[PDB]
């Protein structure tokens, strides 16, 4: 119960009115961020005061960059006079079995890995203020891995476009859009250092042997309707062979003991499949409904079980 | 066969490209190592480190030397060449046994169009171990190295026997081959005796222009006519491949074309062979940067004098001899040069240079060994030893020794080969002497030779009998009247347990940084020389032999 639970206590103060109150008790399945693992913590650490820097609350692209410098956990249980939640990286709970509750508007899957996102969505950023205290609770909201991928995608694409639409997106044939937003440069900078220096390192010697194969890829998608839909209808590589005529050089250096795809390869894993755990924080959560369904809907809960 | 791939890998930084140059790989012989005095066991105990420099052809300074890479095979070079073996299959490609050596590609010095100054040098060395003995270093003129012609002629025929042998080494195999390699038997048999590789060595064979080769089969074949009137190349990879288990690019060279042009080698008069493969970058290959290698220059020089019947172009008149330089603004050097350290167009002019070297040190000694001497002195000794009753019997014969030896000496030194005596504790004391008005080559000088004049270097040489150097090894000892001496820090030589003049039978000689001579005989008895001052070197000779025995101190 110290390894199997972890019971991090969220004091409640005394002065809270009661349509305040009663305002927690629909606080069920969320995702509070404690900075440390203590087991008895107040509400200020929890809320946005703790997160606002020197002057600076951050923009929501900012508002990841400290989530994982955080520890997640989901509150368990609302008391009158505390507020429980087990972390999830030590231990669920007795079994290893949370419930969250989607405040996504978009519908889960059964063993998907989800991830939590900043309230980036319109009609959307719903914070729970407590006004007998003037806190506010920015409840992030859990998400579908191929969407929380692409959310990051537009945010970071729309902060370098504002260095020289975009914030549309779509979801099983569902139209979706999120907040069109102004973004402080100084949480840019970290992100597209993060980018470079994980697109620079993801280049290897061998990869020019890779490059030379771009025109037998258009020679391919002319026939394979496989292809033709894999590259897209506005792929780069389309584009980047009609002006680029590739070439491979004739010899490598110590080429006898070496391997040069099999070296690109691993360069390219290491650095960019392993680049949008770097934007985003990892999802280390899965549903694994036991005995309801296969689709979870908004606004209900589903069981949680954890992911490596 | 990789010693060549390294290289063009390192060539392809294209050095400068200020200064252009060029590649050449050089397979050389056994045989002609082996005159070269070189061990052959030695370099058999896969790549092997080869130090190289370029040297003027009259006056200059040579390259820094450069390591290159080199790799020894105690085989048929031109044969793993020719017929690779698969290491699961050796019977696969049957071949004629041959002799064989190291592989180095070496550097070309070009032009803006690039032509070679022939008669210019390059050079090799080669290194067993620390000590200069094992050191050794060997000449090439761009006339030696840089056939005119090439030849991919005679590796024609070559190809068609592998569609033969692949197709009949499967046919043997048959159902245990995989099905891969009995397909490709199948095209490889659609386009269609041992492989000798001193075939392609002694085939009258070429390159050529082959266009009136074409005009003239059509004012041929029309005669006559009006009298009337996936390649297999991929299978083959895919031959391999099915044998092989991977693609190894050693092989797919040998599966195309290769040149080999015979050559030989002016110092040894043995043989070494030239090969530029199909798709090398390095000269003769198929695929090369321009400019290339230009005879313009040499050319010229043969018919300059061959027109005049005369042996040298100093012997040419300087009419036509300003005539090629107005063409030729680099044959200044050699021409116009008052004083050249080098006699300018000749072969054996780098040698005289060495030799005249050996005269200077030796009357620097003669002179010097007369001036100390040459009153009967009383030397006294130098040196710290106790003697027996029995032990001054023997000195009494010193005395009566004392004279021989001494021409002895100077006899061997004189004798010596000029290049050997190079790797002597003399010649080492020179080059650190000149060096202190770097590091010379072969790390022979101890680190704290350089400290103090009390560092010093010695040989040995047998009292009785035939007197001869002892010691490989110069042996370094420091000194400080009478007082004591020490070794220095670190197979075996027995010579190197005693102290110097400690016992009979050793003529011990040293010398110092500061070139002060020390002669110790056995007994401790023993006098200074100072041959610095009868040492008489130009500062330009002095600085081009540095470059050459030294090395830019680390």
């Amino acid at each position: 119960m110290i390894t199997d639970c972890f019971e991090a206590d969220i004091a409640i103060p005394s002065g809270i009115s009661r349509p305040d109150a009663a305002a927690l008790q629909r606080c069920e399945g969320r995702v509070v961020f404690l900075p440390t693992i203590r087991r008895q913590l107040a509400l200020a650490d929890v809320a946005h005061e703790s997160f606002v820097s020197g002057g600076v609350s951050p923009d929501t692209l900012g508002l990841l960059l400290a989530y994982r410098r955080r520890f997640p956990a989901v509150i368990t249980r609302v008391l009158p006079t505390r507020i429980v939640a087990c972390p999830v990286d030590l231990g669920l709970t007795h079994a290893g079995t949370v419930n969250l509750r989607n405040t996504s508007p978009v519908d889960l899957c059964n063993g998907d890995p989800v991830s939590l996102v900043p309230p980036v969505f319109e009609g959307q950023a719903t914070d729970v203020r407590l006004e007998s205290l003037d806190l506010t609770l920015r409840f992030p909201v859990p998400l579908p891995t191929p969407l929380a991928r692409e959310i990051v995608a537009r945010l970071v694409a729309r902060g370098i476009r504002d260095l020289n639409d975009l914030n549309v997106l779509y979801y099983n044939g569902a139209r979706l859009s999120l907040v069109a937003d102004v973004q402080q440069l100084a949480s840019v900078n970290t992100e597209l250092r993060s980018l470079v220096l994980n697109m620079v390192y993801s280049i290897t010697e061998g990869t020019t042997l890779i490059l030379t194969l771009i025109p037998r890829l258009l020679a391919l998608s002319a026939q394979d309707g496989y292809v033709n839909a894999l590259l897209q209808m506005q792929s780069v590589t389309r584009e980047a062979a009609q002006l680029i005529h590739p070439e491979a050089p004739m010899l490598m250096q110590d080429g006898e003991r070496r391997l040069p795809l099999y070296e690109a390869l691993v360069a390219w894993l290491a650095h960019a499949g392993q680049l949008g755990d770097i934007l985003a924080l990892a999802p280390a959560v899965r549903v694994c409904t036991f005995d309801g369904a296969a689709v979870v809907q908004s606004g209900d809960m589903a069981p949680v079980i954890r992911y490596p | 066969m990789n010693a060549h791939f390294a290289n063009e890998v390192q060539y392809d930084l294209t050095r400068d490209p200020s200064s252009p140059a060029s590649l050449i790989h050089v397979i050389i012989s056994s045989e002609c190592l082996a005159a070269a005095g070189v061990p052959l066991s030695a370099l058999v105990r896969a790549n092997f480190r080869v130090e190289t420099q370029t040297r003027a052809h009259a006056t200059g300074d040579c390259t820094p030397w450069r390591s290159a890479f080199a790799a020894y095979v105690p085989a048929d070079a031109v044969g793993a060449i020719l017929a690779p073996v698969i290491p699961a299959h050796p019977d696969l490609l049957p071949r004629v046994p041959s002799a064989g050596g190291l592989f180095v590609s070496l550097p070309v010095a070009c032009d803006a169009q690039g032509v070679y100054d022939p008669y210019t040098v390059a050079a090799l060395r080669l290194a067993w171990g620390p000590w200069a003995t094992c050191a050794r270093v060997l000449l090439f003129s761009y006339d030696e190295l840089v056939p005119p012609n090439t030849r991919y002629a005679a590796d024609g025929a070559r190809l068609m026997r592998l569609c033969r042998h692949f197709c009949r080494y499967v046919a043997r195999l048959g159902a245990a081959a995989p099905a891969a390699a009995t397909e490709a038997a199948a095209h490889l048999s659609l386009g269609m005796p041992p492989i000798s590789p001193e075939e392609q060595l002694t085939a009258p064979g070429g390159d050529t222009a082959t266009a009136e080769d074409v005009s003239i089969t059509q004012e041929n074949e029309e005669i006559l006519a009006l009298v009337q009137r996936r390649s297999l190349v991929e299978w083959l990879d895919r031959g391999w491949e099915a044998l092989a288990g991977g693609d190894r690019p050693d092989w797919l060279w040998s599966r195309r074309s290769i040149s080999v042009v015979l050559r030989h080698h002016y110092g040894t008069k043995q043989r070494f062979v030239v090969v530029s493969y199909e798709n090398s970058v390095a000269w003769g290959g198929r695929r090369a940067r321009p400019p290339r290698l230009s005879s313009e220059l040499a050319t010229a020089l043969t018919e300059a004098c061959a027109a005049e019947r005369v042996v040298r172009p100093h012997q040419l008149s300087p009419a036509a001899q300003t005539a090629l330089l107005r063409r030729f603004p680099a044959l200044e050097g050699p021409l116009r040069h008052p004083r050249p350290v080098l006699q300018p167009f000749d072969i054996a002019a780098e040698v005289a240079f060495v030799a005249r070297i050996q005269i200077a040190c030796l009357r620097a000694l003669g002179h010097s060994i007369r001036a100390a001497l040459q009153g009967g002195p009383r030397i006294f000794q130098r040196l710290r030893y106790d003697f027996g009753p029995h032990q001054s019997e023997w000195l009494g014969e010193v005395t009566r020794r004392f004279p021989v030896l001494l021409e002895n000496l100077m006899r061997a030194l004189e004798g010596t080969a000029p290049d050997a005596f190079f790797h002597t504790a003399y010649a080492l004391a020179v080059l650190a002497h000149l060096g202190g008005q770097l590091v010379p080559l072969s790390d022979d000088i101890p680190a704290r030779f350089a400290d103090s004049d009390a560092h010093y270097a010695f040989d040995y040489y047998s009292t009785s009998g035939d007197t001869l150097r002892l010691t490989n090894r110069p042996i370094a000892v420091v000194i400080d009247e009478q007082s004591k001496c020490r070794f220095m820090e670190g197979p075996h030589r027995v010579c190197e347990q005693y102290l110097p003049g400690e016992s009979y039978a050793y003529l011990c000689l040293g010398f110092n940084r500061r070139l002060c001579g020390l002669v110790v005989f056995p007994g401790g008895f023993a006098f200074t020389i100072n041959t610095a001052a009868y040492l008489s070197l130009a500062d330009p000779v002095a600085r081009a032999v540095g470059l050459r025995f030294c090395r830019g101190a680390a």
